[PDB]
This record gives C-alpha cells, structure tokens and sequence, in this order.
C-alpha cells in the first residue's frame, strides 16, 4: 500500500498488510484458527488458569490501548496519543485471574455469561524469527449478567505466538487499538 | 418539587431521600443549582502547555473548548457555532489558530472572536456585527497549581476560596512536591450510575474498601491489603476526615504513598515518598510533610474526584440521573524519574481505568444504588450518612474544617451534601452563603 | 391530567380512552394507585419450601425478597440495603439465614433485621439503632392455596375478600384438586407493550383465540382447534364469563381440560381430569367438580394471569408504558404423576414460554395496541368493550358474580375496567369502596 | 412553557431559540399546532393508480392507510382498529379491496367502512352499530399534480392556497412540464436530528453548499461543481430566494438543470431539459420556461422538501425531538424515456439515499445542531437566520413572495419560522391567519 | 482443567472441553463447518422443510434452556435450576414448522428477514459411538422486521450429530445453554 | 428446494441453495474464504484505493437493495419492489473512494474505526463460465466514530468473483438485499 495515494491508511496498518499478503500458508491459517478457537471456549468457560497455562507464555505482553481523538490533519500536537485499557505482563495477567476467581469478587455471582465469536483469522510467520508466529483475529465478545446487563465488544486482535514448554503455541503479544473510544459497556473488564 | 421547601438532606447532613440518585427532575435542577453554578474540571496545564493547544471538556452536559492563548492564560468557550449552532470541534485534543464550521464555514479564533466569515463582503457587506458574535465563554477560568477549573457562574468565589479548608490538605502534594503532571489521554466509559454515588464515595468512604474491594485486596497486594474481606479495622490514629463549606473533603490515610498499586510498585514508591517528605519536614513542617505522603481520597465539589499516591484523577460528568461518564486521567509528581511516570500511570489504568479491576468492585454498588432511587417504594427512603455523627471538631489546632480524627466514618458526605442542599435550594451564591453562615456548626451538633 | 375527574373509562367499563396504554404520566400515577394498592402475585409455597428458602419478585417496578421464616411464615422486604441504598440480592432464588450488602457488608436477617454492621462497636459504638434500620417490609403477604401474594397496603382487603367472586371458579383447582405446584423457574422475556394488555387478554378475551390463534390451532391440533381460523362457533352453553367487585375475572369454556397442549398429550390429560372429576362430583357436586376440569383464563387484578388445566402461570410486570416483562411459570396438580408433571411444565413453556408459539401469536396485537396509544391522533380515541353488554347478570342461583352466560364476550373486561378507574380515580381503599358501592348494578346496565 | 406569550422566533424570523431543536415538551406541542394542522405529503398518484392500491404513510407521528377508492378519488385513514386500537396494516404498499384485524379479525373496507365483524349476528346481535364504527378519516385530502397531502384539520386552506407564492415556482416543472412521477419505494433511514433541521436546511441554506459539500462537489463533478471548498462564489443573478405567507419557501439556481448529478448524466440532462425548455418558452413564457430547468431547494411546509432537476424528494418524519426519520423518493418527468427514469433514480439514492454521500456531508451539521438544543448553556441562545435581511422585496413585477434577489442568503428561514412562530402560539387556523395579516411587512422591514 | 484450581468452571464445561483437546482432525472440522453452513443457510431463507429433511434426524432433541440466577456459593437450593424455552422431539419441530409456513400466522407478514453467523466450530468423534459427531459452534442470530424492529441472538451450541438416511449427517441433539436470563428480543422464536 | 412446499422461501433463495449443495470443493472455499478475508482487511483499514485495486473488477456490479414490505400474499401490486442504495459500476465506485478521501470530507475527522467480520463462506464455479466464481458469505460490520457513535451492519452477501489483471481473482458482482428496511445507523455510508 503506498499510504500517500491511500490517504487514510496508516504506516502500522499498512506494515501490517504486508505480512498476510505474502507467503500465504493454508495449513498455518488452520492451526491459527484452532489456536483463537481453543482459546476462546477457555475464556468462555471461564477457565483462566488453564488459560494462563496452556494460551499464554511467560514474556507475553497483552495491551489493549485507547487512542484519543486527533484531527485528521493535526501535525503539532504531540503528546501522548493513546492510554492503556490493558498493558500486562505474565504476573499483571495472573493479578486479575486471581481476582476474577476470588469468592469476595461480589461481582461475579450470579455466574456471568461469556460467548466469543473469533473470525477473520490470517496467519504468517515472522521473516526474522521463524519461532514466531504473527496471527491477526476479529473478536465479538457477548458479555451477559444479572437478568438484563448485556455488553458487547468488538476488536481485531494482531497476536504473535510462540513455541514455548512441550512445544506448545503460546500468545506472546496480544495488541488492541479498542475501535470506540467512549465505552458503552459499564467496562473493559473482559479478556479480549 | 418546590426546591426551596423540599427537604432533601435532613440537618446536619444526617442523610439524605434516595430519589436524589434517580429523579430526572431534580437532575435538571442540578444543570441550573450545582453544574452551571460551581468550579469543574477541565484540563491541566500539561496537556496544553503550549499556544494553540487546546482540548474538549465537558462542563455539565455542556461542552466546551478550553485553549492556550497567545499570552500564556487560558480561555474556554461553548463548543457550538455562533450562526446556526452546529458543534464547532469533533476532537479531543490538538493545536489550531482558529476553529472553522463544517456547516457554513465560519471561522472562530483560539480566543473565541469571529474572524472570518465566507464571503462576508458580497453577503453580509458591513451588516454582520463580528464583535458580538464570539463564542459563548466560560466566564470564569482558574488554576489550582495547574489544574485548571472553569465556572460559568461570574459571581463564584475564587476558586481558592472554593476549595476552602481541603486547599490545605491538598497543597504539600499540590504545591510543595514541586508539581504534578496530569497524564492523557484519560479512559473514558460510561455506567448507569448518578454523578453522586462515585463523588460520595470518593469524597469519604473509608468504610467499603474491605469489604466492596475485598478481591482486589486480596489479589493485587497493594500496601492497604490487610483490609481483605474486613479481616482487619485500620488501628486508631490509621487516619482522618475532613470537609468544608464549599462541599469538598477527603479521607487521609496515613503514610499510605503506594496506595492501590499493586506490589510491584510498592517499594519504588515508598522509597521515592519518604525521600521527598524528608527533605519537606524543613520546609513545611513533619505534619505537613507527612501529609504530602500520605493517601488522600477527596472529591473536589462537585464531579471532580482524586486519590493521591495512587495517583487516580476523575471526572464524573453527567449525563442523566442514571447515567454518567467517567474520565480517568494519572496524577504523577513532576520530578520522578519518566520511567516510574509511565508505570504510575499504567497502573493507575490497571486499577481505576475502564479496565480497572478495583474499579469494577463498585460498578454494582454505584449503579444499583442510582437506580433504586427510580424504585416507587424507595423514593422518599432515607440513605444513611451518620457514622461519626456528635464526634466532628472545627479549628483543630492543627487539622483546619470540619474534622473527625478517624480513618472510617462519613463526616465528608454530611459536608458534601449539606452544600449540595444549600445549592439546590438556592437561586444564587448570594443566597448559597445566607444558607451557608453556619455550616461548620450545622455540621458539628452533639 | 387530573385523575379525579378525568374518565379513562367510561361508566359500565364500556370504553376505555386509548391513551392508557401509552401515558407515561398514568403509568406513574399507576405505581401509586394500582401497583402500591393491590395484591400482586409474588412466588408459591414450592419455590420456598424449607426455612431460609428465597426468592426475589417484582412488586410493580420494586423488587422485593420473599423468604420462608423458621417459624413456617413468609416475609417479604424491599431488596434495598437501609445503609445507602444498595440491591441487597442479585440471585433469583437461593438459601440463606440472612443478606450481606457488599458495599458496606451490613447483615441482615432472614427475617428483615439489621444483624450486623462491621466493626460497629468501634465505629457506631452504642449510636446506631439497628432495631430501626430493618428492610422496608412488605406489609401484607397471604396465601391461596399455596400462591403468596404481597400488598404494600396495610389497609388492603383481606386476599380472599380480593378475590372476592372469582374465588369460588378458582377453588375447584386451586383447592379441591389436592393442590397445585408451581414449576419454576419462570421465563422472562422483555414485550414492548403495557401491562394492561395482556392482563385485559387474558382477563376476558376468548374472541381474539380463532383469528390471532389461527395458525397455532391449526397446528398444534389442541381441544380448542375447531376455532382456528374462525373456521367455527363454540356452541351456546360451551361456556361463559365473569367478574368481581375488585377487578378479577375470567372466561370458562367447559370441559377444555387439555388446554391448549397439543395432541400429544390429549389423551392423558382428559382421562385424568375426567378421573378426578368423577371424584369430586361427590365432594363439591357436579356443577363444581365440572368446573375443576373447565379451562378458566383468568386475571388475579391487576396483573397476574393464568389458563387453568393449559396450566400457564404469568406475571405481566410493568417497566414503562410501553415496556413489561413477562413471567411465566408452569402450574401442576400435585397429584399428577411426575413424569406428567414435568412433560406438561415443558408444553407450557412450549405453547407460552419465551419460545411460545401460541404467545407469539400476540406479540403484535399487544405491542401494536399499546404503543398506538402514544400517538397524538388515537390518545383520545375510545377501546370498545361493548361486547355482551346488557345481557350480564348478577347473583346468579348457580354462577356468582357478574356473569354473562356465553363463552365469547367482553364481561371480564368491564369489570377489570371498572376497578381499574376505581381505583385511578381514588386516594386510598375507603374511597374505592366508596366508588364501588354500585359496582355489580353498573355492569349490569341496560 | 407559555407557547401564547414564549417568543421562540424572534420580529422578522431573525432569530430562533436554540432549544426549538431540542424542547420535547415543544416537540408535542409540534405535534398539535404543527402536524395536526398543516398539510403533510402522504403519496403520489403514480405509487397508488388503480382501484385497491394502498400505502402506508406517517402524518407526524401517526400512521395512516391511503387508499385508491373505486371512484378514483383517495381517501386516508388512520392505521388503527376501531375495535381494541391494534396496527391494522403491517406492510408498506399493496392492493386490497379491504383491511382484516389480526386480534379479532375485524373487517374494514378500502373506504373505512366496518364492513364485517366475525360472528357478528351471534355475538353482538342488531346491537353494533358498525356505521359509526369506521376508520378515523384523514379530513382532508388533496392533489397538486398528482403529489397527494393530507391535513387532519378540516379548518385549513385549499392546498394550493396552503401553497401560496410557492406554487408559481413549481408549477413549470410540476404541470408544464407534462407531469412528474414519483419512483418508490423511498428509502428510510432514521437520524439523530430534529425535523427541523434539514427543512430548513432545504428551504433555504444555498451557504452551506461549497463547505459542507466540498468533498461531494470535488469528488462527483456534478454542475455545481466550481463552489467545493468555497473555491467560488456564483455570479450576481445565479439565483434567487423566495418565501411564503403559509412558510413554504425556496432557493432558485438558474438553469442548474444537471442538478447534483454526476458527470455522468450531465449531458444528457443538460440536452433534455433545454429542449423542453425551448418548447415552454412559447407556452409560458421565457422567464417561467427557464424556472422549468432551474435547480429548486424548496420546503413545503413543514416537513417535506425537494430538489426539482436533481429529482430527490424528501418526507421528515417526526419521531422525538432529537430523532427523524428521513424518506427519499426520486422524481422523474413523465416524458423521459424510461432508461433515464432509471438512471435518474439510481442517481437520486446515490447522492441522496440511504449512502447517498452528499446527504452524509449533512448528518453531523444536522445530528448536532439539533442535540446542542438540549444542552443547558444553549438552550436560550440565538440562532441567527438575518443573511439578506433589509434587502427582501414582496410584490414583485416578476417573481412573486418575499423575494431575495441573490443565490444566497437567509430569506426561506426567515418566512419558515415567521409561520412556524404563528402556528405554535396559535390554537386554530383562524388564529394563525391573524397572527400573519402582516406577514410579508414583517419580512421585508429594514 | 481442574475444576477445584479453576474455581469458575462447571463439571459439564470441563468435560466438554476435554472431547476437543484430544484428537484433532482437521477434516473432520471442515465437514462440521460446511454442515453447519448449509444449515445456517436452509434456516436464514427459512426453508423449514428442508431443514427438517435435510439436517433433522428423527431421533433429534433439540433444546435450549433458561437457568434460573443463583448465588455462586448456594449449596443448599436443590429445586430445578433451568427451564426449557425448547425441549422438542422431530414431530415437535414439525408443529412448529407448520406454524411458520401457515398462511394465517399474521406475524410472518411482510416476510421475516433471517441472517445467521456461524463462527468456532469444532468437531470430534465420540469414542464409544464412532458414528456419533461432537460439534460445537457459536452464532450470532439476527432478525428484522417492520420496518424497524431487530434482534440479535448469541448463543453457544452443543451438537450431536449422526449419518442417517442415504448417508446424510443429520442432527440428532442440540444443546443450548442461552446467556441471557431475560429476554430482551420480544420472544425467543427463532431456530438457535 | 421445492417452493410450493417451503412455502416461504423465493425462487432466487431456492436457485442459490442449489448452487452450494452440488460440486463442494473445500480448496475453493478456503480460497473464497482468503480473498474475502484479505478485502475486509483492506476495506477494515481504509485502503480504499487499494481495494479498488486488488478487489474490484472493472466489469463491477456493486449493488445494495432495500426492498419494501409487501403482504406474504400480495398478488396484484407490481410497481417497482426495491430501491438501490447502492448500484454501482466501477467509476461510481471510484467516486465514492475520491470522497472517502477528500481532505475536506469533515465527516471522517477524527479518523473513522471499522471492524468486519465475514462468516458463512460458500464457493462454487460457474457452470457455464468455468472462470466464474460464486462466493456466498455474510458480514458483520461494526463502525464506531465521534467518541460514542456505535452502527452494526448486518448482510448476506451473493458474489461474483473472476480472475482478471495478473491473473487476481477481484469482484464482478456483489448482490446485498439489505435486511432491515428502515436503519437505525445513520446512513448506509459503508461498504458491506
Ligand atoms: O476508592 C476509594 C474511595 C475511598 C478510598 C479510600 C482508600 C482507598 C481507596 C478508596
Ligand atoms: O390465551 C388466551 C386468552 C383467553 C383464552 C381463552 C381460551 C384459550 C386461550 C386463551
Ligand atoms: O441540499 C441542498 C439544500 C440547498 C441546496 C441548494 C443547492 C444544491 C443542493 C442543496
Ligand atoms: S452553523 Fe456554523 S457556520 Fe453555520
Ligand atoms: S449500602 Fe449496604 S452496607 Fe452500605
Ligand atoms: S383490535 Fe382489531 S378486531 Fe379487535
Ligand atoms: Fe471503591
Ligand atoms: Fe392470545
Ligand atoms: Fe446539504
């Protein structure tokens, strides 16, 4: 993509492009997706330690970011452009499992309702680490609790996975940039 | 509702009628009696510190432009077109000379004047008056150490005097730290809860830490974890509240300069508070500087909320009786190292953000509380804010307002809604301070 | 609009003004004057059978906890903490000896008292009276059969007063078959409708069945198919209509034991009936004992409606105007087999649960009415419920009540609305006893 | 609010309160003095041309049945069952010599009539009287050149005196031309803007077109291509603006023809209409041949506007105070061959459709120019509409109406809100026509 | 996953899991894929018929269930825990399908409009059955009509299915647990 | 289908069913499901001009209809069924590309966020036209702008996909019969 004839296109996504429309490996888009589904129906469930133990490496960072609202043409104003919704590592994660499987989180009896619809999913590997996985996903994520509360989120995720203990894929970077900047949603207290 | 009669916080602030939280009505008076009354939030310096920049805030449901001038000051303008009332900036923030209409075109300065309009000369010809068409302005705007705050009421006091006694409890971290620095862009997430029952809280509750944050006690290790699940009341002495005739009060918990980070951030923290408080004991007494380091959860009246040594800024701007958004900005001290700034404000996200694993404690608290106050049988039932009721002081020798020398209890909701009442009831500030002559004795009886 | 004056229904309950499905103003004044009144249905005995058994019910737009006491009675209580105002439950049913708030972690009692405060002795000390601080209790809670039922007014009739002649059509089932259960839990679906729709339906309506029900009958193969389609009269003497002083109504057609249940469970369900009323002819005599195995569509005022031997069980909860959520349970006898049981709960729940195919045959017809009723050229527009009217009597020798003596009319509806203006119109029970006094001479008119 | 004394529009229409974009309880007054008195677009004869054929249409917030009679005439009834108020017609258009009730099967003729009640004889006997049991009539129904109005009240001018100046300026293209037909089905897309918003958007605003456009104009090559950005200004004598004692009103483009239609039907369009144009020179003269292919933006009061040559054809509907619902027909002359009727549909919804790209240009300034109207601050502000003011004329040798002399300029929305002012603090018609015996002095002051 | 560590898991769910982390055959996923596609299809142009005799089997139980909120701790509360908003044999889809495609069931005019996403399928043979297909999927279940009325439905759905007449797999259960405890889409009448 | 027995489903629907359930080639729908993956993403990222670029065939028929609600058993009525909300040949297209990045198209600052998510893939070749490729998929189409502006679309989607410049297969036709017949998005300014 040539971002000055595209002229809404960003250099990110642009790089991003590129990736998927090179080598395109048919059997590494199917383990891709059987990767983002079995993640999925773990977090659906509500199983985060298996999560944490079968999805996610030691050195992962998961950030979702949100990006303040700029002028298309704004070229002076330069300070930060995004704050993080989520930027942990594997501890921060273990932190907040903790505390969705604490008796005392008050919040989550009644039992909340997770279902995860994964789509979109493109995969290559890194051209410099062939160790490394690049998986780009859509997520919509229905969060429903307490009669009546029902919270929908939507994302594209860019993921890298990695081999890590008994040769299993892990998620070693999970980045969002969230696409609604005011949330509707009382949260983001959910595992995109 | 006739709210000149209509007691809606009985004497001394003792409680209050629930419908406060849900009446659609009265949220309409507030727009009038308390938003378009009294000093908000709007920005800090250090997200427009230079000519041009400027951001959107909302004051109310209003929303304005708030803009460095030329001359360093800041002015702050109604964002909608001075022709046929379109809204004049779609974005947060940025840097501009002027502000021009997607609709006809007209062209606004930095400094709210209409300085152009599409062809003027061949339509208007000399019959437009330009100087009487500048945007709406806020027409008062002040800084707290910068942190800038804007009234649309002329007659407000200054809004050092808003602040009233809380000035002084919030100046060793304010001031004598050598300034802070407000981190963007801030979350932003909307509940279904009244602006109220987050202000409230942040303002004085002490009492629901170990029991509504009790998981997130438990799990993230922060230094008042002991709280857990009341597993342990702070000792005497843990700390103390206080509140003024303006509305504003806060918590202090003593020492606590980690406050809800979790403990990855506590030793850096407690380190870096200790270092700063020694070297302020010269200059501004040890109690003083003891304060500096320690937690404070304070609302500034109304919307505007904080927790020092966290680090948690907010701004709870309404929108309906059930509804508001909440903005979360990071406080940082100007002179910590930019590497613990940017871990500070992550983990101020992390825990008070739109992720915020401790602010999602209080969503079904806050949210559910709002909503009674809609229910027919709980409308005129009476929400409780008596604990430490006949133990409060005025002119401490040491601790200036209306103070109760205990880390738990609710001396800052009566003072938040005894001023609450006094707006609500009154048509101007003149009327307010009549209302108000005899605050701190209203507050402190038996 | 004042409701003293302003006739919403006018005299015999002959029309109704259209605008009393939409007026958001008298859905208000409704809370006060029909929902705060009256009885409405809250659980059955076997939802809460055993000591510390709950469960959580709508009482208009208030949401109470209903517990089962150690000593055999039910209570009910505002689900509303007395500290801030916090929902106290956020389950549908349970088991427990007592509610903890996880705002501020106040206990209360099964029984409605305020337990335990945390660290009271050191916070509160001697100061807080918790004998005072009990949940708002339900002041009325009784029993028919097994159904409880709640009524924020202590000077209400008693239930059984209330129900005044619709009583004697509802014991044969309620009483003499042994006894029903009610099978939980209940659907809940959201319809964009006003309660009175459906309550009205339900109360009278036998003429809507051939025609909204065309496909349902024709598909299904249910005891009442022959009408699909308007394809066929039911015979004269195939059933009648009543209603009472206090609102409650229903339409008999006789024999219908079956209901609505498709062919599948036909057989067994008319030998069984037949069986029991082959018993109770001795017991209660036969027109009686008839009357057991007779399908009654019934309203319990105002918004409590069932089908008997179909065995659908609904609450129509009112939310606004134009919004109520429907509940729906499954009634059985207790002495039905359980294998019976359980496949007529899932028939229920088939033909009028959330996935009803019967029900969905009225989505249109009550949502479409009732917001009609907001629209500017229909509010003042007259409902007609002039069906039958002149041929109603009362004090028959065999039937009580208001009674027309024909399956398909609209009796049942002038005498829901009659109460219903009654007590729109009246500040309190004297004056709807007032307004009442001629209530059965009214309908009977002409 | 005191609708008889408030002054909402202010001397001469220079001015409105911004609040009138925003005010729902001014919305439901709208609904009485506005939309229950004024003549509003119901269909066109080309949608329903034989016997039988209907449609359904909104009347502000009411729906109605339009209905071909056997005579030729049509006649409009409101959507609503005479018997318990239900929709009584679901779909958007069809054929029907009658209408059925889908609750009690009620049978209403394409005249209204009651003409069948299911088991009526066994039922209700002799006692209904279905004669007084007909559909709620629309009074008034009537054609100008095929486009049908209706008005609820019988007491309002003849359409075409309703029309007044307005109607010489349609007239070349709606009856000299041959005839137009009106190509549906419309497209239907709510948005978040009051419906005054785009009517005066379309009754007089040429200045919002270089800016607001810029990005259609530059991307589509249309006619008016040369004013993207501001780039230019049209010449003295490109067009003019006119208004009408009864608030209809429009912007004249000379011999714009093309319209905003692509390059691509340019000159094609451009080729058909001046050869038209050459035939009516000698039939109604130069100057109303050449108003025949001259680009109208006109409103017919109060929620129907058009742009004759580019064909769009609009209905905004009223839904709230900060919710319309926009309906977008082409219009075609009858005489083009049927290819370009086509194209020229296709076009219309391209650039002003459902993704018409221009109509997008339009949402934001619209969506929240209207939501500002709620805010506190703006409520009681001014939107300005005194572009052109002292320059208008009445009277004129040649162009009827108040009459502004330039392409540019704010004559419509003065005339548009002088009769919207008049209606809403008048109670009849009788009133209105007192309250505008002056109307065109008030608009030509200065 | 240990469901004593994984506090939030139920035992159902965890077994669940188990059947989709063992032998993964990637041609088995994309046969489950393209049936649940042609069924999503047959029922969005709402050929009821031939859904019923294309991917109906005549032993099906086809089942959706609401389950009652209780408090996450309750151990005491032993009274029926859900209801059935569907619990239908074949010749109970078939009154229901008749229903639909009658010509006096007024709600079917102006025709409906059906569009159904599939998403996270996966599939498994049973291990004592081999004739017995696992699948699991998500849909995302939307419906429009009149002008202006439109719901959404998600839903997780637990599949049996099993080769019948002339080899054809067909449905022989379906299991749905649905998320929502009130429904806020007027009814549930829609094929999950 | 026989559609005097599915009573509600039209001869189109029933025509297009017939296409997918004959010849299934799994290497077809897995290339289908590549292309439309990698358009969303270009569309998802605002690389209009590469889009048009590397999807879209200059042969292009680009239409959306809205069609208005008739009575099932309308008969007699037959003026025209359906408008287009979009009809569009490629230079049509390329307009309204040019408009999407117009720097004075004020409506896209600050920048616009799109997500797509494409489910149901079907593909079957052209029985007469062997180059000729029949895609069936459907989209979710999440666009969220202005802080708290938040549209959901929902489509099926009939395409008509053929290899062209350097052998790329790019889009011939697109057919969408829009669901909802009166949004509630604002507009349909998106390209489903
Ligand atoms: O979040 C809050 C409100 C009051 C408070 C006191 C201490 C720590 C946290 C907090
Ligand atoms: O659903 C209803 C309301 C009245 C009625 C009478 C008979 C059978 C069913 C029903
Ligand atoms: O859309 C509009 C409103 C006024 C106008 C004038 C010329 C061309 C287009 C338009
Ligand atoms: S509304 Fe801003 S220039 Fe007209
Ligand atoms: S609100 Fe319940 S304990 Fe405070
Ligand atoms: S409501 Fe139309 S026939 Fe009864
Ligand atoms: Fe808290
Ligand atoms: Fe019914
Ligand atoms: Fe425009």
């Amino acid at each position: 993509i040539n971002i000055q004839e595209d002229k809404l296109v960003s250099a990110h996504d642009a790089e991003e492009i590129l990736r998927f429309f090179n080598c395109h490996d048919s059997a590494l888009q199917q383990e891709a997706t059987t990767l983002l589904t079995q993640e999925a129906h773990l977090l659906d469930i509500q199983a985060y330690r298996a999560w944490l133990e079968h999805c996610v490496g030691s050195e992962v960072q998961y950030q979702v970011i949100s990006r303040e609202l700029r002028a298309a043409s704004e070229r002076r104003y330069k300070l930060n452009e995004a704050m993080n919704v989520y930027n942990e590592n594997f501890q921060q994660l273990k932190v907040r499992v903790e505390h969705q499987l604490d008796p005392q989180n008050w919040g989550n009896s009644p039992k909340l309702r997770f279902t995860r619809f994964i789509t979109n999913v493109q995969a290559a590997m890194d051209v410099n680490d062939k160790e490394l996985l690049h998986i780009r996903s859509n997520v919509i994520l229905h969060r429903a609790r307490r009669g009546n509360q029902v919270d929908v989120f939507y994302a594209a995720r860019e993921d890298k996975w990695k081999r890590g203990e008994g040769g299993v894929r892990k998620l070693v970077q999970r980045f969002v940039d969230y696409p609604e900047r005011i949330l509707q949603t009382h949260n983001l207290m959910v595992f995109l | 509702m006739n709210y000149n009669n209509k007691i809606l916080v009985s004497e001394s602030g003792l409680s209050q009628k629930h419908l406060i939280h849900g009446d659609e009505e009265l949220f309409q008076h507030e727009l009038k009696t308390i938003f378009a009354r009294n000093w908000l939030f709007l920005t800090h310096d250090s997200l427009i510190p230079a000519p041009g920049d400027y951001v959107t805030a909302k004051m109310g449901i209003d929303e304005v432009i708030v803009s460095r001038q030329n001359d360093g000051s800041i002015r702050a303008f109604l964002n909608v077109c001075r022709h046929r009332g379109k809204t004049l900036v779609s974005v947060e923030a940025g840097n501009a000379k002027g502000f021009v209409c997607s609709y006809h075109g007209w062209g606004f300065g930095s400094n709210g004047e209409l300085q152009s309009v599409p062809f003027e000369k061949d339509l208007y010809g000399e019959s437009l008056n330009k100087k009487c068409l500048g945007l709406k302005e806020v027409a008062r705007v002040e800084s707290f150490h910068g942190f800038i705050y804007g009234c649309f009421d002329q007659e407000a006091p200054p809004l050092m005097d808003y602040l009233g006694d809380a000035a002084w409890y919030l100046e060793p971290m304010f001031k004598h730290s050598g300034g802070l620095e407000l981190v963007g862009p801030p979350g932003k997430v909307v509940i279904k809860a009244n602006w109220k029952a987050p202000a409230e809280n942040f303002v004085g509750d002490a009492y629901h830490v170990g029991w509504t944050h009790a998981s997130s006690l438990r799990s993230g290790e922060s230094i008042f974890s002991s709280l857990a699940g009341n597993a342990a009341l702070p000792p005497e002495g843990a700390g103390l509240q206080m509140t003024s005739k303006y509305g504003s009060g806060m918590g202090v918990l003593w020492d606590g300069y980690s406050g809800v980070h979790s403990a990855d951030l506590v030793p850096e923290l407690m380190a870096f508070g200790g270092a700063k408080q020694e070297r302020l004991n010269k200059e501004i007494g040890d109690v003083r500087a003891r304060i500096y380091r320690s937690h404070l959860n304070c609302t500034v009246f109304p919307n505007n909320s904080m927790l020092t040594c966290s680090g948690v800024f907010k701004v709870w701007n309404p929108i309906d009786a059930n509804t508001t958004e909440v903005w979360t900005y990071a406080i940082v001290e100007k002179d910590m190292p930019e590497d613990l700034k940017r871990r500070l404000a992550d983990s101020v996200q992390r825990t008070f953000g739109p992720a915020g694993f401790w602010e999602s404690d209080d969503n079904d608290n806050m949210e559910t509380a709002s909503q009674n106050g809609k229910k027919y049988q709980s409308r005129d039932s009476d929400l409780l804010s008596n604990l430490g009721f006949g133990e409060d002081v005025y002119g401490d020798a040491v601790y200036p307002g209306v103070v109760g020398k205990s880390a738990i209890g609710e001396t800052s909701y009566r003072g938040f809604y005894r001023a609450y009442q006094a707006h609500v009831s009154s048509s101007n500030w003149a009327e307010f301070e009549h209302a108000s002559s005899t605050w701190h004795t209203e507050l402190t009886k038996t």
